[PDB]
């Protein structure tokens, strides 16, 4: 059964960077896209973006300039790092796994998620 | 960036109805669509993928269709579970954009 | 019946005083049975068949693969796990790969990966059970008096038989009734053969050699495939990924080891390519129509003049133009003069009840030259015929 | 290369003067080799494959029918004839059939009957031909220094030969040759690439044009032999029963079983062959040689861990030190500081601070000290090796 | 090559009969169902009706009434008898072939036709 | 008995045109449906048959599609031989319908 937990600062000040992990167990972080996507209370998903143990990465466009996601595949393990925040970048962060089989060619987009975190 | 629409905003119906959601895409993105339910506080969860193929275990009363730029998710028959807003997202290629989503809830 | 079309045709002869006939009907293949002073019955075996059998068994020849998943844990902590391994309709193998610093593992060995495939049979063998107590036959019956083709399939009378049915009586306007005593004979061994239908072609094959096929197989109530390696493959797993793959289509091997098999057709039923019909056949409630009706004089005519049947016999049809309920005098003579009948008449006693009526004429000529005389006086028709 | 990941793992190591060193690279092994004073090269067989090989002929494995037409004549009236007898795309069988009154034929005899239909292709199989001139085949090559595996891709320099000898300049290392032969089993004067839907196969001539199945070339699409999948049942009055036989894919493939395997890039990769290669080392030269001995405290980024191959690999951090080297041995005791492992990292290096890099040691059997630095801030683990 | 030709009294007087053959050469009568079809000049095409060698034959229910096809199978021929005649009944008669065959189960309609004869 | 519309009554085109005619059934006909071409003065000519399969040997130009009530023949590049009437007609069930016709002529 695998499943992600992401944890980090709950709260965080304007103008700060933002420092969150989400952590795997029951499975690698070798195979799929690991992806970032955030709420905001009241509103609709957006999709963050993702990295990969190729080293493979993409960012949401309106994000980009200060988005970076890392990836620590010791502990199978990737990390959000959001900087030049605002109120608008209060919202509920997901982290997900994008599952991506290169060998059968299935996939089935973000296919296992997290019980998702509050970010204020 | 793909934009993507949902129709109807907001839904009202009754246990026991048959229900069906449209989502549009910007451009044609083939048939790799998915399709999200979420209850509140709670991650949303995979239900349709691929436009058409059902995750499992959903209830086969779910179903999907649509290739390109239509679609459509189908409950033949509600049930008190589904009462949640629902959202399409596109995976064709990135950046994957989720759709606006629609509410369902009871009469 | 009528067995003038059907050229695998054979001739029995009923003894003056007997009162059963026995006699076997084949598939494709009809019988005439004649007898002095009595009307000739052709008898046939149209259909055995079986209705509503049961299935048995379901065994799959095509399957198609969905919902390929796969998990794959590092060495050390971990077994790998998917939900996919508790339900039904998945195929799954668990193994273990070679995993280590490259692969995003802390240590170097196996590590456990399980993969498991939705398993959707595309196309399936259907196997019915067949019970000898079920088994239904069909067998046509008609007199051979004076008819066009054209009304044939009016006078046939069509009787079905059931496995233990009994004597069944045929009658036929103006010349009394026939008594069919028949029993089936099935060349199937029921306690050791199925129904084995693929899409349209059907076969009676081995029991023992269809649950002995590698291939998998179902019942006939809870539909989860039992035995579904045999058409999905498992390539061995290089890092984190597992090649999962459907085996052919095993329509045509099936079918090449099939070609020797008993056939069977299933049609809006399902019938058999075999078998037979052993029927004991009652002659003497069967009469003569017509033995007191007054000669035909007026002039006739050959609608159809006498032609060769390939059964050894010669066929015609002569209409009576003006006539009155008469009978025909047809004999096969050696000459113009001699009036000695050489010819043997299988249409027995030839007849035209109304007018301008057309009746059909069987006769079996000696071999070599003979005429064929239908009438008398001036109005009289002559046919050479030639028999080596 | 890098031949740690990879388990099925051989060892060469060169004599001392030693100019050239050959090595076999078979597909799913990697080859290291090492020499005395000399940066160890690993090598690795990543595939053998063709480009663009030539359509030669198709063979028909599944086939649909339709445009079922049939023409009857009676006996003594003539020959049936159908329209569809003269297109190319139509199988037809001309036959006679029992007839009389009782189909209404004015007589008695045989009648003939001819039925055609049309054949279209469902599912076939493409013969390629192959041309050793057209064979490619590509080695990973890459030098034992001090990186991390997450850097692999960015060290691995990937060579390209096609049916002469390529160099291998490593920055800061000097360069290697590679003189290459690759080695494959074909009878490329008799042998099919055999594809069918997503797998492929290296099949024998004979047997493919021996196949008892309807088969087509590379030009016209008119299809041969379609008897071979068309079955017309004895006729009986004035119809003709006309079927497909059954898929062939399973016997097919059950026939290819044992069969040299072949795919593509999701291009036509061989699942065997191997490369038989001739390896320069004199032009490879060694690092670092002068830099001065790392005295600063050092960390295990990675512990030493067990490879398989007989070998222990650990990372190690530099923080505080300059362009400097580490000093690595595996002594039998801690007091005692006499080398008896073999190190197949040759001389360590940390060019920058906070470097991490990467020991691999072959350690000897029984208890052993794996000992990275000196005085009181160097690395002591104990190791055990069966 | 088969082919068909109609042929019959050009001129049908009113309250009298219509009395149309349709010959049939190149192949047998026994298969199909061989069928009658009308047009009246400057209009569309009527179906007719249909009779087979089995003896089972359908007319169209606007001219049942009147309509009777029978059928010649020595001579591959059938007839088409047209009774209680009127001016709508001045047409171009065509006899077609109605293709069918039960056993590999195709049906191409009316597949071939004859050039048709205008009775008025 | 079941009735045949078309669509449109006439039509008017020029050679290397691509015409499409609609044929409509009354009720439910599957894919029992026939394309027919006539000329002045000949009889009609068998076109299409089960709604979208050609008779040989009429040109690959024509096509045909559809199925249920709603069928459509299709000339991709209209010739000056095409120029004629051409009629629809169900052969479902008895008895059996011809459409009204749809008259093709040069422009």
């Amino acid at each position: 059964e695998v499943q992600l937990v992401e944890s980090g600062p709950r709260l965080v000040k304007p103008s700060e960077t933002l420092s969150l992990t989400c952590t795997v167990s029951g499975g690698s972080t070798y195979n799929h896209h690991w992806s970032w996507i955030r709420q905001p209370p009241g509103r609709g998903l957006e999709w963050i973006g993702y990295i990969s143990y190729s080293g493979k990465s993409n960012y949401n466009p309106s994000l980009k300039s200060r988005v970076t996601i890392s990836l620590e595949p010791s502990t199978t393990q990737f990390s959000l790092k959001l900087n030049s925040l605002t109120a608008a970048d209060t919202a509920v962060y997901y982290c997900a796994r994008e599952y991506r089989d290169d060998t059968n060619y299935y996939y089935y987009s973000l296919d296992v998620w997290g019980p998702g975190t509050m970010v204020t | 960036q793909i934009v993507m629409t949902q129709s109807p905003s907001t839904l009202s119906a009754s246990v026991g109805d048959r229900v069906t959601i449209t989502c549009r895409a910007s451009q044609s993105i083939g048939s790799w669509l998915a399709w999200y339910q979420q209850k509140p506080g709670k991650a949303p969860k995979l239900l349709i993928y691929k436009a058409s193929s059902l995750e499992s275990g959903v209830p086969s009363r779910f179903s999907g269709s649509g290739s390109g730029t239509e679609f459509t998710l189908t409950i033949s028959s509600l049930q008190p579970e589904d009462f949640a807003t629902y959202y399409c997202q596109q995976y064709n290629n990135y950046s994957y954009t989720f759709g606006p989503g629609t509410k369902l809830e009871i009469k | 019946a009528h067995c003038i079309g059907i050229t695998d045709r054979d001739f029995i002869e009923g003894v003056h005083g007997g009162t059963w006939v026995s006699a076997t009907l084949e598939q494709d293949k009809c019988v005439t049975v004649m007898a002095p002073d009595k009307p000739s019955l052709d008898i046939s075996l149209e259909t055995v068949a079986i209705d509503r059998p049961a299935e048995v068994r379901k065994v799959c020849y095509n399957a198609v693969l969905t919902h390929v998943k796969i998990n794959d844990k590092c060495p050390s902590t971990g077994e790998a796990h998917l939900a996919e391994e508790n339900e039904g309709d998945n195929a799954c193998k668990r193994t273990y790969s070679d995993r280590g610093w490259g692969n995003g593992c802390g240590l170097f060995g196996k590590g456990s990966i399980v993969a498991c495939a939705k398993f959707t049979c595309a196309k399936s063998m259907s196997l019915f059970e067949v019970d000898q107590t079920k088994i239904q036959y069909v067998i046509r019956a008609q007199l051979h008096v004076g008819a066009k083709q054209e009304n044939w399939n009016t006078d046939i009378k069509t009787l079905k038989f059931d496995a233990l049915s009994g004597s069944q009586e045929v009658e036929f306007i103006g010349y009394g009734k026939a008594t069919l005593e028949c029993q089936v004979q099935t060349a199937v061994d029921f306690g050791n053969s199925y129904i084995a239908e693929m899409e349209t072609e059907s076969w009676i094959v081995d029991r023992q050699w269809a649950q002995d096929l590698t291939l998998p197989w179902q019942s006939g109530s809870g539909g989860v495939w039992r035995e579904m390696h045999h058409l999905v493959e498992f390539e061995p797993p290089h890092a984190a990924t597992i090649r999962v793959l459907a085996l052919g289509n095993q329509e045509g091997s099936l079918k090449t080891a099939l070609t020797g098999a008993m056939r069977v057709t299933k049609d809006t039923l399902y019938k058999l390519h075999g078998g037979h019909v052993s029927c004991r056949v009652k002659l003497s409630a069967l009469t003569l129509k017509g033995t007191s009706y007054k000669i035909c004089t007026d002039k006739m005519f050959f609608v159809k003049n006498p032609t060769d049947t390939g059964h050894g016999t010669v066929v015609m049809q002569v209409k009576v133009s003006k006539g009155a309920p008469c009978r025909i005098p047809v004999i096969v003579a050696d000459d113009l003069t001699a009036a000695i009948n050489k010819g043997i008449l299988v249409t027995v006693n030839p007849i035209a009840s109304t007018n301008d009526d057309e009746v059909l004429i069987e006769v079996n000529p000696p071999f070599g030259d003979s005429y064929i005389i239908v009438g008398r006086g001036d109005s009289r028709l002559t046919y050479q015929w030639h028999k080596e």
